């Protein structure tokens, strides 16, 4: 706050661009375009946050990139979140946060040994917990939060991962369950006069296999 | 989870410090894990965010007071991880944030390079960057944290920039430096000057990768800092006793923009330098949004800051003369406008103010003289103490003085100090004994008393901060030595305890520390810390000097910096435009040249304006002075038009740069508002381009047809063609279809250039010079090569 967040945005953009250049195409072009557009600016108004987050989300969601680049991208995203770069006083902040969570949910990458995979997955889980347990996570959508639950729970239950990652996933699942039912405590009750019949099916949702990773 | 909750915010300083220690030990300890280490790093980042956010909501303490730096910088050490296998008892506050900053400094300390790994140092730099980006000015308000950022953190940053090769530590260091300059730049001017000078030195002479990273980060510096290069010019080039940071910066950028500088350097540097120059030009242009240049001309007075800035070279000469010998320097300084008068008040004021470009040891040697002893009395009368517990008074005195070796001069200095200390503090008969921890109403020695105490303090410092002296000095021995003191009494226990501790865990800072090598960086930073960060008097100014300047004076500073750095910038711009090959870069370059032409016309720089316009004309490759293809006029069998296929026609049709510079040149001519700006070469060039565009291609002799209709004269005789054909295909095979379409494209460009309104109808271009050149450029000979259009 009061710290010209556009400077943080451009710093992260140049960091990721330098990383990609050293590691070495549309992603770099998008980063450069965002760099120029923000450089010819003075604040964050009148520009939608979705444009700012779009290159980072796209580089998170793409599957054929090295793990180092996506780890740097997730670090940039978490620095964006913890400094409140995108707030309630920004255009399409609902859409921005929903897109960020959606990109995190379907994250994928490729690269080095199991330690790097565990590190990047841990960063993913930390960011998801940090966003859901925040007001912005409360302002998400039903399908998105259901997908978050599915992915985190699948990662927790998977036995082909490490132990620390499973423990982190378990802790985040407990926190998310607490938040969901705490919000349930505030919802005004449904019709308390009409009689309900249990015609809804009991078993349709089956946990899917882990999809985030290699 | 605990720390990021109200329950965490209600904890105590010792507890949260232990939390910081344990979490950081887990985070930066090898052989533990990778996932666990990343989790610990994220936890530490969150904890730092919370700590400084809590710092944001604490009111400052002793805003009006003056701070004397006394706390040590080596009181916190990151203890080894052993987990598994105000004061304390308060609710957070300033002690915890101070200790956390001290520990972070211990992580990136320049004397702890061998004891910590590189990942730990990068993580510490990242934590400091996050703290700065969360706190900023509110952090700047508090004095101890600002001292820990000014002196030791920036010392570490400069050391890392100068003596590192891992490039990963270097990236974090440069990012922190850019963050510091962007956020708290206005209160760290000397550090910024030193760091930028070192960066320029390193960048102009190590692998090319280091230079690439340096230029990239420094590039991200100037784009986002509000109106860069001119705040720098104002604060450094026009302030004296410093270095021309902005002018040297621009000169180095110009030297690094040529491809000849792209050699033996990373090839990505030159575009960065070009972006910097374009940014400077665009900033100047934006400063001229609505200025009404007539008002600028109406101004008479010039800023005194700029007047002194033009006097800087003789100031440096006078300073060198003063360092060589004061008896010759002082007359030289008083001859010119620097020293106001021979009165010792003015001399003392000068010797107090500019203690940055004056040899401090030479000042000490001069000041011991008898007449200079009177000057010394006045000079120390100029000081301000208001208490300071004697030892802080000693620190204040020694900040801007090198004590001479001989004991007689030391006696003179100390006795003058005693007299001034008595004069500047009005004692009172309270004289409270023990059970009184304050220094204002209680401790009140006399002149000889403070003389003895100050001599004892100097002896204690020189005995306790030299490794070559065996053993040390204890409190008991020092107290026994200072028996027989103020009022023939002894000093209070608390007073001596505080003095001993203060001089113990801090060395008295003195200027001109050494002379030689093997300690050059320590010497440089000592001559920096001797100036500030030992005294931090908060002026609470609204912002930097940029905002408090009227737009006219801002434009004046822009005019000065342009006068300095214009020719180089325009030369390198034309050079890179000639070398350039891509469409977008050429268009951007010519737009920058157009802005440069506008700015030159605004400030009435005839030489620069004619230089740039004439360079545009000579780059047009259409007015060259020093095989022959006859021109062919094309008329179809239908939809009658005019297509003259000539040498200049195809030459123009196959020149992207050519058409671009033509349209830009005539746009500049259109924008012009003064006739007495062009040059004789310029008027000759424009008259010649219009004449040669009249010879062939598309310049119909229908200009100003109103006069022709007034006299009812027919249309002017169109110049005859050399080889004119009429096509029935809608033979001798002179024209080709691709050359026909190229000529058509050239015709389109020229008709889009609106030459008639550009050159002739502008209400200002019609002057005596234009018609005089038109008449002088006439032809009076009937050769065949010109008879085709002579009449």
């Amino acid at each position: 706050v009061t710290v010209d967040p556009v400077t943080i945005i451009i710093k992260e953009c140049i960091n990721l661009s330098t990383a990609m250049r050293k590691y070495s195409d549309p992603f770099l072009s998008g980063f450069i375009q965002l760099r120029l557009m923000l450089n010819k600016l003075k604040n964050l108004d009148n520009i939608d946050s979705l444009t700012i987050l779009q290159p980072f989300l796209l580089i998170v969601s793409t599957s054929s990139i090295s793990g180092y680049i996506t780890s740097l991208a997730l670090d940039s995203l978490q620095k964006f979140f913890t400094l409140n770069i995108i707030n309630e006083s920004s255009q399409n902040y609902i859409g921005a946060h929903r897109a960020t969570v959606n990109a995190l949910t379907h994250c994928r990458f490729e690269g080095s040994q199991q330690l790097s995979d565990d590190s990047v997955l841990l960063k993913v889980v930390f960011l998801l917990r940090s966003i859901v347990d925040s007001p912005y996570g409360d302002l998400l959508s039903n399908s998105i939060i259901y997908d978050v639950l599915q992915t985190i729970l699948s990662l927790a239950c998977n036995n082909r991962r490490s132990e620390v990652l499973r423990n982190a996933a378990q802790s985040t699942m407990i926190a998310v369950t607490v938040k969901i039912f705490s919000k349930l405590k505030t919802i005004e009750p449904v019709n308390v006069n009409q009689i309900y019949i249990n015609d809804e099916s009991y078993t349709n949702d089956v946990l899917k296999a882990d999809t985030i990773g290699t | 989870s605990i720390v990021d909750s109200p329950y965490g915010d209600l904890l105590s300083n010792s507890i949260i410090y232990d939390v910081l220690q344990t979490i950081l030990s887990l985070a930066c300890n090898n052989r533990r894990s990778e996932v666990l280490r990343n989790a610990a790093q994220s936890t530490m980042i969150a904890v730092t965010v919370k700590i400084f956010s809590k710092l944001k909501t604490i009111e400052p303490v002793n805003v009006n007071q003056i701070y004397i730096n006394d706390e040590s910088y080596t009181n916190d050490v990151l203890k080894a991880d052993t987990i598994g296998t105000a004061y304390a008892d308060d609710n957070y506050g300033l002690p915890v944030v101070r200790q956390y900053l001290n520990l972070l400094l211990s992580l990136i300390a320049p004397e702890n390079e061998l004891k910590h790994s590189y990942s730990t140092r990068i993580f510490g730099l990242e934590l400091i960057q996050t703290a700065l980006e969360i706190s900023g000015d509110r952090l700047q308000l508090y004095p101890r944290l600002f001292t820990l950022i000014s002196d030791p953190i920036f010392k570490s940053i400069l050391f890392i920039i100068q003596n590192t090769t891992k490039l990963s530590l270097l990236q974090a260091t440069l990012q922190l430096f850019t963050t510091l300059v962007v956020i708290l730049g206005n209160n760290l001017q000397l550090q910024i000057e030193l760091t930028l000078t070192r960066i320029f030195s390193i960048l102009l002479d190590k692998p090319s990768i280091i230079k690439e990273l340096l230029i990239e980060q420094i590039s991200i510096l100037w784009t986002r800092s509000p109106s860069f290069f001119t705040s720098t010019f104002i604060n450094f080039d026009c302030n004296l006793d410093r270095a021309d940071v902005s002018i040297n910066f621009l000169k180095a950028l110009t030297k690094l923009a040529l491809p000849e500088s792209a050699l033996t350097t990373t090839e990505s540097v030159p575009p960065i330098c070009l972006e910097g120059l374009v940014s400077l030009v665009d900033d100047m242009f934006d400063h001229m949004k609505d200025i009404d240049r007539e008002e600028f001309g109406r101004q008479k007075n010039e800023m005194e800051i700029l007047k002194k800035r033009d006097r800087k070279t003789e100031f440096i000469e006078c300073t060198n003369a003063f360092n060589e010998k004061p008896k010759k320097g002082i007359p030289m300084l008083i001859e010119k406008g620097f020293i106001a008068s021979d009165s010792d008040k003015d001399i003392a004021e000068f010797l107090f103010n500019n203690n940055n470009r004056m040899n401090k040891k030479t000042i000490g040697l001069l000041l011991c003289h008898p007449d200079k002893v009177s000057l010394l009395n006045e000079y120390i009368r100029l000081f301000d103490f208001s208490g300071l517990r004697v030892d802080e008074a000693i620190r204040i005195l020694l900040t801007k003085f090198r004590l001479p070796g001989e004991s007689q001069q030391i006696e003179r200095i100390i006795e003058a100090f005693s007299s001034a200390y008595c004069e500047n503090q009005d004692y009172d008969p309270s004289k409270i004994s023990d059970n009184a921890e304050d220094d204002i109403s209680t401790v009140q020695p006399d002149a000889d008393s403070v003389f003895i105490l100050s001599y004892s303090i100097i002896m204690l410092n020189t005995d306790l901060h030299n490794p070559q002296v065996k053993e040390h000095m204890s409190f008991e021995d020092y107290s026994g030595n200072l028996k027989g003191c103020c009022n023939h009494k002894d000093f209070p226990f608390w007073y001596l305890d505080r003095i001993y501790c203060s001089i113990r865990d801090k060395e008295i800072v003195m200027p001109e520390e050494h002379h030689g090598n093997e300690k050059w960086f320590e010497d440089a930073w000592n001559n920096l810390i001797s100036s500030t960060t030992v005294i931090t008097e908060i002026k609470k100014d609204t912002q930097s000097v940029m905002d408090k300047l009227t737009p006219l004076e801002l434009l004046n500073f822009d005019r000065a910096i342009f006068k300095q750095v214009g020719p180089s910038i325009v030369s390198t711009l034309f050079n890179i435009y000639v070398v350039a090959s891509d469409d977008h870069i050429s268009t951007r370059m010519i737009t920058s040249l157009d802005k440069c032409s506008y700015i030159s016309a605004f400030f009435d720089f005839k030489d620069l304006f004619n230089d740039i316009l004439n360079s545009i004309a000579k780059g047009t490759t259409l007015i060259n002075s020093s095989g022959p293809m006859p021109l062919v006029q094309i008329k179809f069998e239908d939809t009658n038009t005019e297509i003259p296929v000539s040498t200049d026609a195809v030459r123009f049709g196959r020149s992207f740069k050519g058409q671009l510079n033509t349209v830009v040149f005539f746009r500049i001519i259109r924008r012009n508002k003064d006739p007495k700006i062009f040059s004789k070469e310029l008027w000759l060039n424009i008259v010649n381009i219009i004449l040669t565009l009249y010879e062939d291609l598309i310049l119909s002799p229908d200009i100003f047809p109103d006069l022709q209709k007034r006299l009812k004269l027919s249309n002017l005789p169109k110049p005859s063609p050399e080889i004119s054909i009429n096509k029935s295909k809608e033979g001798d095979e002179e024209p080709t279809e691709e050359e026909i379409k190229s000529s058509k494209k050239a015709m389109e460009c020229i008709k889009s250039s609106n030459i008639a309104a550009s050159v002739f109808g502008n209400e200002s271009n019609i002057t005596a010079d234009l018609i005089k050149t038109l008449l002088d450029s006439a032809k009076t000979e009937k050769n065949a090569d010109n008879s085709r259009y002579f009449e």
